[PDB]
C-alpha cells in the first residue's frame, strides 16, 4: 500500500511539473518517489513470500 | 488378583511431538560464523583501514 | 593493560605537543601510540574471548 500510495505521488509530481515550470525540483521529486516506490515493492514481495513460507 | 480375558487390544508405543515449522530467522545468513567472528571481523576493518 | 599504557603514552604525547612546539614528531608519535593502542585492544578481546570459551 505504501508503494500505491508513492506511486500516485509522483503521478502528481509529474503533472504538478507539466504546469508550474522552471521549479525542475518537482521533477526530481516525482523522481525519488518511483524509484522509493519500486523499493517499497520489493519489500512487500519478500514480505509476502516470507509469510506464506512460515 | 484375577483378570477377565481382555476386552481391549493394545501395545507400548512412542509418542512424538509431531510438527516442528522451524522457519528460519531472518538474518540467519549470519550463523556459520559466530557473534565473536563477526564482531572481530569489524574490528578488524577498522584496524587495517 | 597494554592498552592503556599506550593510551596514556599517547596522551602524554598531545599535551607536550602544546610546549615543545615545532615539534611536529610528537603528533606522530601521539597518533602511533593510539592506533598500536587500538591493535593492542583487538589482540586483547580475541585472547580473551578465546581463553575462557
Amino acid at each position: 500500500i505504501l508503494s500505491v500510495i508513492l506511486l500516485f505521488m509522483g503521478g502528481l509530481c509529474i503533472a504538478a511539473s507539466e504546469f508550474y515550470k522552471t521549479r525542475h525540483n518537482i521533477i526530481l521529486s516525482a523522481g525519488i518517489f518511483f524509484v522509493s516506490a519500486g523499493l517499497s515493492n520489493i519489500i512487500g514481495i519478500i514480505v509476502y513470500i516470507s509469510a506464506n513460507a512460515g | 488378583i484375577d483378570f477377565s480375558k481382555p476386552f481391549m487390544s493394545l501395545g507400548i508405543s512412542i509418542m512424538i511431538k509431531k510438527p516442528q515449522k522451524s522457519k528460519p530467522g531472518v538474518f540467519s545468513f549470519l550463523d556459520p560464523l559466530a557473534y565473536e567472528i563477526w564482531m572481530c571481523i569489524v574490528f578488524a576493518y577498522i584496524g587495517v583501514s
